[PDB]
């Protein structure tokens, strides 16, 4: 049995940790809602 | 029950202790999460019930109490913030420039950030604080790292 608890406001934060790259990927989305890589 | 706008943890007491299975966004009286987090089951907020309203396994989305309210989109150029809510850890913003998921049905933004499975449903925001999608459905590359789609209703 699931429950919810508030964890914070939804706001943009100036000078937050800036990380992560931007890859361009050929993907496929199946009937079950799962992504898979194409090559 | 609590209906204040914001990011929420989705918890269960079925397994050992209290386990966080995901995250959701409360906006305009409607709770929004990913389908794989709740599997369409009802939710609790204090002594109040949240019944599902709309769901779709292919989009991997679900709304509670009303229709999907999140309509903002990634502009395809600017950085965004993942407002990550990891299990047992405080809400943390992480700024990144999204990559792209190229599909036969069109291009979708993608964020290359790796977080525990219980972080699924964490909102991705634009510079105005608007939710442009939910984090948590994606793919795994050669390097073992995780790339999530920026999943928005429709
Ligand atoms: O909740 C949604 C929805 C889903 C995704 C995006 C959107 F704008 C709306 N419903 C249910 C009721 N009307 C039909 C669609």
């Amino acid at each position: 049995d699931m429950y919810i608890e508030r964890a914070g406001d939804i706001t943009w934060e100036k000078d937050a940790e800036v990380t992560g790259n931007s890859p361009r990927l050929d993907v496929a989305l199946d009937e079950s809602g799962d992504f898979s890589l194409v090559e | 029950g609590e209906t204040t706008d914001g990011v929420y943890r989705v918890m269960t007491r079925r397994l050992l202790g209290s386990t966080q299975v995901g995250v959701g966004v409360m906006q305009e009286g409607v709770f929004h999460t990913m389908w794989h987090v709740t599997k369409g089951a009802a939710l609790r907020s204090g002594e109040g019930r949240l019944d599902p309203y709309w769901g779709d396994v292919k989009q991997d989305l679900v709304s509670y109490c009303g229709p999907w309210k999140l309509d903002a989109a990634w502009d395809g150029l600017s950085e965004v913030q993942l407002l990550a809510v990891p299990p047992g850890e405080r809400a943390k913003n992480i700024q990144t420039l999204p990559g792209i998921f190229k599909t036969k049905d069109g291009d979708i933004g993608a964020v290359a950030l790796d977080y525990p499975a219980g972080t699924s449903g964490s909102p991705i925001l634009d510079k105005c604080g608007r939710v442009i999608g939910l984090y948590g459905n994606g793919v795994v590359i050669k390097n073992g790292s995780y790339v999530s789609a920026i999943t928005q209703g429709k």
